[PDB]
């Protein structure tokens, strides 16, 4: 799967707050470069990283206009300096 | 499956007609081989007949007022759109004649007319027009257009002149006599395939043979194009042909010319402070403080200064003038002396060409001449030099249209050849060179030179048509109105290989392969006059492809070969490093390269040949996951060495070829669970139909795998549990004491040893072991036949291959 | 959010077969017409329609290739011929 | 695992109303009799039975109090009158 | 909910490996003491803790006979030295 | 809902009968008040009639061979189990007579006979036996048992002797004359309620009035028990009554006696090295090296040595002997001199009691006496002292059975009172004290003393019957075979309060409240002779309850009061700190304590009274989540102060009482979203039926809330958005310029100001605002009526309460 088409879908999630949560799973894994992955979270607030047995889990969040945040979680692994993503998770949370 | 609305974007009326026809026929129904004489598919021939019939009808409509109103009445009678009546008429007509092959079973035609949503009253006319004569006189335009399209596409008319010999002598004469009454003639123009003609042929069909002038191109046959002539229209003139095609050479790119300008600025900048200082006290700059005079290499550094006649000598004559004047206008206000010294002293082999104000002084002349106004004398001598070379290289172009572009239905405006005493002959292509300058500096015996033709071909292979190439030819020819329509887009999908013979139609599998139908084709180079089309491999894969064709990188472009074939209506595909590599000729298509592996052999049907390489695409997609970036080339080699060996006894074993001897890591859990499971059900499906042996193997492995999960009702199995009882049978089958045994005893003892080792680990049933025992017989029956043929040292390697496939099927029947 | 935005996200799901499963949840609901709902279904096989207390759930299925089908179920409600979609589910199943 | 073990876990779910939702997944399947399956249902209202390709899904509902109902759905298959349960779902819904 | 009854249910999960995964949610929250919570994970291998905005997420794991592990995740918060649990998650994983 | 199989565990045949009858009747159908004369519920009276009818039938079955075979034929005629015929016969009979209240509407009886799965032919006999005479002669046992049960449970027979006066004089005489022919007499034994009798009454029904001796206890009436006498059976003898009940006092606990032994070992251990050394060289141990002689407090430290007659004086006479001999046998081998010195010198007020070998020497005597063998003389003087006190304290027990346990159908074995010159009278209870020892050391005027009775009551209130208490009385009486059956279990559920009048039956709501039916009741103390039953509060809640009854902790035990009532078949409940606090008497039940809040007032029906406190249980369950461990007592006080004030004008406002003035934190988001939402739909449900005002408020708030989400079709609301337009109306309604207005103008201006502030923020509809305007009228109509009554300073606090409830309903209608 070309990252061009995945970004074509993720832009709708960033631009539509009506999207409360989205859980998507890839099979086979989608490969992206380090620059493509960094360009997605370049403007994010990193939260955690979990070095699993054979899957790296990271969590990020952004802030939106008010008390509303956009959460992001993904599981991935690295091979030959490309990033293979297992699954992605988005959901919006409101809290102080 | 793409958005069923977004494919309709850019809806050329012909595109929807081809989409609808392919959507109507079954995939395995259009892929079928047509006739025994030449490689033709049902999809290619029937679509071509309808396309040409559509072109001839639109020609009659646009050329004759009487045919226009006749087509209007014929359209209103059946209540169909004009072009829909014209296209589907020839499409259904060809299916009705190609069905004459042994099956009659005309029942297939009713499914097509139903999905097209067309009245059967229209089919009643076609089924009596394909055989028989006119339904009535009003159907004359359809009778003319379709019979001509049927004539133009006989299994191998093979030549442009054979059309005009089939024309008047055979039964096709009645259609052409009526085409005469529609004030439409037949005509043709023969041409030879060449690299520059490949990019330039599209412009001829737009600026010469366009509908505006009334020529209506129809089809090409590798030795020319066949079109029409409406009476009293202008004759095809060579003057505009030479005027357009020489313009494609004498029009260097607007950024390539900017680069050659920057190559000049790179030199005169290196000593900018001296050229700027030369605006005053020249004697202080030209002389060195320690001695007499400086030489020009101290101002014009050799490392950075290429001579002008070698810099811009790669371009045409008019482009050299634009280089000189743009460099002059850009830098005259800053360093006019650097411009003077550069052109005067760095003009390469024609070194002394500056006699105007040429004092003969070797280097001191700068003190002994007038100021900047004298630089324009160089621009005048550049005008007098390039405009004269322009007339000589335009004459060098003309002979291509006197000798090669020949055998035509056009007239010659050109003065004959004799510009006496041609200065030389080209060393590679052989065309006579007349211009005084060219020498072979491409980047007993004296000197060799090259013509301005194959240097323009080089400037194309540098970027625009860089090798390698996918090549697909058509037999006997291909409609021109269809070449400039078919395109592809692999950028969003890469390789795709899943096809079903009947579950989806041809168009579903067409778009599934990434095929596109667009009004302006952009990823495809149709060699019009050559009845073939060439695909640049850089627009197929994003890999850094080499300039030749490595046998290790052929294993990487091959997964695209069958896709290219299906996109072009199941036609033979050739992978090559040079455009001029000629195809080898069977009733079935062939996928080939410079050196052919055995697994690329053409099976007895186009459907099985496609499955044979589609099976390799599925394996390549798994090795993509397994081996790393550097191990893959070594991985694909060990796989290909096995496939080429297994297919040498039967192609079904070529489908089952994966490796699993030693070679690249034998580790099974790292290979099966990681990549090969999602494609195993497809590889087994291909195996069960490429040969009778594969059908026996597929049914026997599943009959054991189904019985294995029926006996081992738990997922607690090890790798040795489901494969061990079979390995004990293989060991029994190949140890030298049993190899001597008779055939009926060697297979009987091995299957008994297999079930005996199985029953010692698990409990079977009296009625349940019989199917396992019967399947083990058929397996060892084939292991004996692939030992009669071939060798024991290979039958053991196949046994280890089959033993691992049993583990694969066991994990495959649990997937549900 | 209208179907013009949701179609940009659905085109990605239909083209890329690597997406094994994706779950969409809306808040508020995405408003689509009965016509746009019919065009998203006309080529799929319907399998189940159940009328909840205030959420009608309907599922569909496309055949992609071989034995892999793309299934798709909806949670929505209707008023004034307008269709408000609560959530969307897509997943690809191996069906014998 | 038999119903004698599963009943010890179900008695907790029926007594404590604080359990808002609980999802059970078995591997391998829990084997119960047709009689024990009937005794787990006889007092509940059946709402839906659908026969999957190889997994029959049936749901039920008890009335607890006021407008709160305890819903319960199954995924199972039958052979030789033996019932093998793939997974179990319990949740309490406010129903008008 | 008395911890006596919750432990009556959790013992079946520890003693039956057929239970592949269980996700249960409490509403209202179940209160347990620090000793009751420590006695549950006294013999566990702690993995992570996440101090959320108003919910503490912890993850634990045990080892079982072979290459099979039992995972545990719970979200909770503390009030008046009692532990109020929001939800619990169990699942069994096999890996080196 | 518990496991429908696990409730059937320990299936006593009577338990399933009560389960089935309660499962058949609707909850709101059995809770209904029976008659106007006394507080009785349909569930309590009908179950009691069937229970007594079951007992009388089993008595006839076990006493007469002719009644046995008569009941066998009567059971075989209808084909029902024996005890099922006997129980359901009286149960259906009582429903047929209590339905004489205004409704006739006998249609209800068909639902009961259907769910019981019984033939209607049986109902045809009952409906003609309740009114009318015998179906035939074979139904005589049922006619006797049921008419006796109907007699024994008239609204307020009120006394044991009133049964025997109703007996022969009224129409019940015909049943007793037939009971005579079943060789069964009636009898009764009157008794006074006392703490020791509470624990000991169960053993009398097992060792005295058991079926083995043929007495068959039936029912009690607060002044005695009513049972039977099969002819020629032994008379009820007081000798075994005094023999058993004095044994319950003269049987100290086996670990309490171990503690009193440890109190002795605590002293003699403190100077163990001296007592061990005293086995030789006594003169070296008793004398101090600096002077003459040591005194005993240097060997017997006063801080750790309690005197023996004060240690074991709390127990009985036989237990003192076991203490002395077990202490002697345990420690004679180690420190026999410590045992000697302890008993000889630490015997408290009877200090000089050791005259045997009492040399009269003050302290030197240890040198002047014989060895360890002399210690047994103390055990002899202990035997001669305690066995004599035993005869005196057993006589102190006897007068309870000469004066209190009186008015009986038993005979007296005891010698009369005159053991002349009783030594004293008890200072608290008044019973004559005869033993020489007791003095008031419970832990103008000379000395006061106490009897061995109320010191045994103290040893029970120390742990086994420690206050506070839940008390529930029955009118006119309660069957004994039902008291020893009903139990409860709150340990797994704590408080539960959700009940529906008709959606579930009585038994479903019974077990939902944690009610249990077990053969051996263990969490309940039935005061048999008192026709009441007492629940120890420690077995209800795990809170560290005090010994009295704090008004702040009454707010914590109250959520269990209605549950206790329903478990005991809807009967009045009293929460008290002392067992002897007497109940106050209406046709409806009452939940009360020493000081009654206004919200505990008994509404016009038992169903509404239960809902009134069940509403408080729901609020207590929310404050449990809100306020912390220390703030809750202050939180419940501010809530109770408001509920007691709001219910003083209408109980519907008591249901809506939550606070929401100031008091404990006014923060709304910390209170509504955190706890009160899951119980709001239930509090509103209770409000809509406790009064006509509450029905007007519930329908009006929802009619606005439904219209609010219909207008505000988005969840973007603030707290001020949905409440602001109403607050502007409340401000308009209470500012002094509008308070003077007439009634029709003050409500008309305020509702106009409410809708005017609403329409300025959002758009209404002409047909949609009319329901909001009509509901706002009814709201401000009630705000005027609760200002006519009460005060403006309270109507504003109620308005703020109602204004916040509108926010609650808006969030409640979106929950679906
Ligand atoms: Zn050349
Ligand atoms: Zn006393």
């Amino acid at each position: 799967m070309n990252y061009k088409e995945l970004e074509k879908m993720l832009d709708v999630i960033f631009e539509n707050s009506e999207i409360k949560e989205i859980d998507l799973f890839f099979d086979p894994e989608v490969e992206i470069s380090k620059q493509e992955f960094e360009d997605l979270v370049k403007n994010a607030d990193p939260l955690q990283k979990v070095v699993g047995d054979n899957y790296i889990t990271e969590t990020f969040e952004w802030w939106e206009f008010e008390n509303q945040y956009l959460e992001f979680e993904l599981d991935y692994y690295v091979k030959d300096e490309k990033i293979f993503v297992l699954e992605m998770h988005f959901w919006r949370k409101i809290r102080k | 499956m793409r958005n069923l609305k977004r494919i309709v974007m850019g809806e050329n009326k012909l595109i929807g007609l081809v989409r609808t026809a392919l959507d109507s026929i079954t995939l395995g129904q259009g892929v079928n081989e047509a006739k025994i004489k030449s490689p033709q598919s049902y999809a290619f021939h029937t679509i071509s007949v309808g396309t040409i019939s559509l072109d001839i009808c639109k020609a009659i409509y646009s050329s004759s007022e009487i045919g226009r109103k006749q087509l209007e009445n014929l359209s209103k009678k059946y209540n169909m759109p004009f072009e829909d009546l014209w296209f589907y008429g020839g499409f259904l007509h060809d299916w009705n004649k190609l069905s004459g092959k042994e099956e009659n079973k005309e029942e297939l035609t009713k499914k097509i007319i139903d999905k097209l949503k067309l009245p059967n009253e229209f089919l009643h006319g076609i089924s009596t027009m394909a055989e028989g004569h006119l339904p009535d006189n009003l159907h004359l335009p359809l009778w003319v257009s379709i019979k001509l399209a049927d004539m133009l596409l006989i299994s191998d008319i093979g030549s442009v002149r054979d059309v005009f010999y089939f024309a008047n002598s055979d039964s096709y004469r009645n259609a052409i006599e009526a085409l005469k009454e529609y004030n439409l003639e037949l005509n043709y123009v023969s041409s030879t395939f060449r690299l520059f003609t490949l990019i330039a042929s599209k412009e001829l069909l737009n600026d010469v043979f366009n509908e505006k002038s009334g020529y209506f191109p129809l089809i090409s046959y590798a030795d020319g194009i066949v079109f029409l002539k409406r009476k009293n229209s202008q004759p095809v003139l060579l003057s505009k042909i030479v005027d357009l095609l020489s313009r494609q050479v004498f029009s260097s790119s607007s950024e390539v010319i900017e680069e050659k300008i920057s190559d000049i600025e790179k030199c005169i900048k290196n000593k900018e402070e001296l050229f700027r200082q030369m605006n005053i006290d020249v004697k202080s700059a030209i002389y060195d403080e320690e001695g007499k005079v400086k030489q020009i290499n101290a101002f014009l550094p050799t490392k950075v200064c290429k001579p002008f006649e070698d810099v811009v000598g790669n371009l045409d004559n008019k482009s050299k003038l634009q280089v000189a004047r743009e460099v002059i206008e850009r830098n005259r206000k800053d360093i006019p002396f650097g411009l003077l010294i550069y052109f005067v002293n760095k003009f390469s082999k024609n070194e002394e060409d500056y006699i105007r104000k040429g004092l003969g002084i070797n280097e001191k002349s700068l003190k002994y001449l007038l100021n900047i106004g004298d630089v324009q004398k160089a621009l005048d001598k550049i005008l007098e030099l390039l405009e004269k070379r322009y007339a000589e290289q335009s004459s060098d172009k003309t002979l291509l249209y006197y000798v090669k572009f020949s055998s035509s239905g056009n007239i010659i405006d050109d003065l004959p050849k004799i510009t006496d005493r041609p200065n030389d002959y080209c060393v590679v292509c052989g065309m006579p060179i007349y211009s005084s300058n060219p020498v072979r500096f491409v980047q007993v015996r004296d000197d060799w030179k090259v013509c301005p033709i194959c240097i323009y071909e080089a400037n194309l292979m540098k970027d625009r048509v860089k090798p390698p190439y996918f090549i697909v030819t058509f037999y006997p020819g291909v409609p021109i109105s269809l070449l400039n329509i078919i395109d592809f887009d692999f950028s969003q999908s890469s390789i795709k290989y899943y096809i079903d013979e009947e579950k989806d139609t041809y168009f579903t599998a067409f778009e599934k392969m990434g095929g596109r139908l667009e009004p302006y084709v952009k990823k495809v180079l149709p060699a019009y006059f050559s009845s073939k089309v060439i695909i640049k491999a850089s627009e197929v894969s994003n890999f850094s492809l080499s300039t030749r064709l490595s046998k290790s990188e052929l294993n990487k472009l091959l997964p695209y070969a069958p896709m290219i074939s299906m996109i072009f209506l199941t036609s033979p595909v050739l992978i090559s490093s040079n455009l001029y590599e000629m195809p080898i000729h069977e009733r079935v298509i062939s996928i080939t390269s410079t050196y052919n592996y055995t697994f690329m052999k053409s099976l007895n049907s186009n459907l099985l040949t496609l499955y044979s390489i589609f099976a390799y695409s599925a394996k390549y997609d798994a090795m993509r996951k397994i081996c790393g970036r550097s191990d893959l080339d070594n991985c694909l080699g060990y796989l290909t060495e096995e496939m080429d060996l297994y297919s040498s006894v039967d192609p079904a074993l070529g489908v089952l070829s994966i490796g699993m001897g030693v070679g690249t890591p034998i580790d099974t859990d790292e290979k099966f669970f990681s990549a090969f499971l999602p494609v195993s059900g497809y590889l087994l499906k291909v195996t069960g139909k490429v040969s009778k042996m594969g059908e026996t193997l597929k049914s026997s492995i599943f009959s054991i795998a189904y019985a294995l999960k029926d006996i081992i009702k738990s997922q607690k199995v090890s790798k040795y549990d489901v494969t061990g009882f079979l390995r004990d049978g293989v060991d029994m089958f190949f140890k030298t004491t049993s190899v001597i045994k008779d055939k009926e005893d060697r297979i009987g003892i091995s299957v008994n040893a297999a079930i005996s080792s199985l029953e010692n680990k698990y409990a079977l049933d009296d009625q349940h072991r019989a199917q396992v025992y019967s399947a083990l017989q058929d397996i060892f029956k084939t292991l004996y036949s692939i030992e009669e043929e071939s060798d024991r040292s290979l039958a053991i390697s196949i046994a280890n291959t089959l033993s691992n496939w049993l583990y694969i099927a066991y994990k495959l029947v649990l997937q549900g």
